[PDB]
């Protein structure tokens, strides 16, 4: 079915790096919309990072300059490498297709914790 | 940078009768809102978009109203699977970026 | 008209005075690159390119050379190293109703990024699985043509800015438009010093 499944989420010491993947099944991601989204545990949530159908991405604020968002379209993939993880980043990360205003984000990933050691 | 305000915080209301959730907003949203009901346990979902289109296969049930800085998501008839998280999404400056809610606790009973 | 698809006029053979360009009262912003006002004032040209449309006030801020964003990557891409000046004015009333001032549809959906001054008007579906909505819906079925809804509640940055932007052409040159000193009645009977077109 529809469905984005993740990984790379897991504990990583801090200053260290780290690389999110995301897979998609039924569904192009090379020509679709991607976001990423996170949830820090019992809080709201914020969007991450967005990557074009032409290669131009975006990135929040918060996280601008530290992650960079790529995709294998070989495969139908997409990817999240972050770097010096620090006391805020332990949180649970989504992968999402937004449209906009003909249908706002819809099918999301099943998400991923990243912690780090403290 | 829209900062939204939901409330009440959370809610017990007894089966089959009405639900009444409100979502504040601190500038003007217009009609570029979205309200997502994340089960315990996975991802959200998309219930009711803009101002009050109802997403595809989300129940008639619920009815998204308000503009401006304050919208309200109204259930007709809780049953006991209505017990989740809600969160009013707006989407009034869509180029990447978006802000979202405080979310609201609903239970039953 | 619109961004998508805009309005274009190509200057040539005149005077350009400039008088009321960027003097006049209501001009919101005004910023040229590589050009001084004055300079421009004096400045002279074989032709001129004027390119005017309507776009949200919230996306001006993506008029730039190579300024990134939605509207200046895949509705209207201006090069990197353009050199002229863009004004933006806030017509908020001019062009504005309660029930949506939204004839415009600006562009949302591309396949590939803009190369400079690349007209790409179309009326397609943008999709991801085999056909388009005109035999499937929901999944796949998008339209690139959004309307803008454009009502008097909007804020600022949701009030159509109309912009216009110059871009001065200088190859091969038989400079048509030029014309910035023209006076001083000529003095007679006595010695002097006269310059005559040079």
């Amino acid at each position: 079915e529809v469905q984005l499944v993740e990984s790379g989420g897991g504990l990583v010491q801090p200053g260290g790096s780290l690389r999110l993947s995301c897979a998609a099944s039924e569904i192009t991601v090379s020509r679709n919309y991607m976001s990423w989204v996170r949830q820090a545990p019992g809080k709201g949530l914020e969007w991450v990072s967005v990557m074009f159908a032409g290669g131009s991405t975006f990135y929040a604020d918060s996280v601008k300059g530290r992650f960079t968002i790529s995709r294998d379209n070989s495969k139908n993939t997409l990817y999240l490498q972050m770097n010096s993880l620090r006391a805020e980043d332990t949180a649970v990360y989504y992968c999402a297709r937004d449209l906009g205003v003909v249908g706002a984000t819809d099918y999301w990933g099943q998400g991923t914790l990243v912690t780090v050691s403290s | 940078e829209i900062v939204m305000t939901q409330s009440p915080a959370t809610l017990s209301v007894s089966p089959g009768e009405r639900a009444t959730l409100s979502c504040r907003a601190s500038q003007s949203v217009s009609s570029d809102l979205a309200w997502y009901q994340q089960k315990p346990g996975q991802a959200p979902r998309l219930l009711i978009y803009g101002a009050s289109t109802r997403a595809t296969g989300i129940p008639a049930r619920f009815s998204g109203s308000g503009s401006g800085t304050e919208f309200t998501l109204t259930i007709s008839s809780l049953q006991s699977e209505d017990s989740a998280v809600y969160y009013c999404q707006q989407y009034n400056n869509w180029p990447p970026g978006y802000t979202f809610g405080q979310g609201t606790k609903l239970e039953i009973k | 008209a619109s961004v998508y698809a805009w309005n274009r006029k190509r200057i040539s053979n005149c005077v350009a005075d400039y008088s009321v360009l960027y003097n006049f009262a209501p001009f919101f912003a005004f910023k040229c690159y590589g050009v001084s006002p004055t300079k421009l004032n004096d400045l002279c040209f074989t032709n001129v390119y004027a390119d005017s449309f309507v776009i949200r006030g919230n996306e001006v801020s993506q008029i730039a050379p190579g300024q990134t964003g939605n509207i200046a990557d895949y509705n209207y891409k201006l090069p990197d190293d353009f050199t002229g000046c863009v004004i933006a004015w806030n017509s908020n009333k001019l062009d504005s109703k309660v029930g949506g001032n939204y004839n415009y549809r600006y562009r949302l959906f591309r396949k590939s990024n803009l190369k400079p001054f690349e007209r790409d008007i179309s009326t397609e579906i943008y999709q991801a699985g085999n056909k388009p909505c005109n035999g499937v819906a929901g999944v796949n079925c998008y339209f690139p043509l959004q309307s803008y809804g454009f009502r008097p509640t909007y804020g600022v940055g949701h009030q159509p800015y109309r912009v216009v932007v110059l871009s001065f052409e200088l190859l091969h040159a038989p400079a048509t438009v030029c014309g910035p000193k023209k006076s001083t009645n000529l003095v007679k009977n006595k010695c002097v010093n006269f310059n005559f077109n040079g």
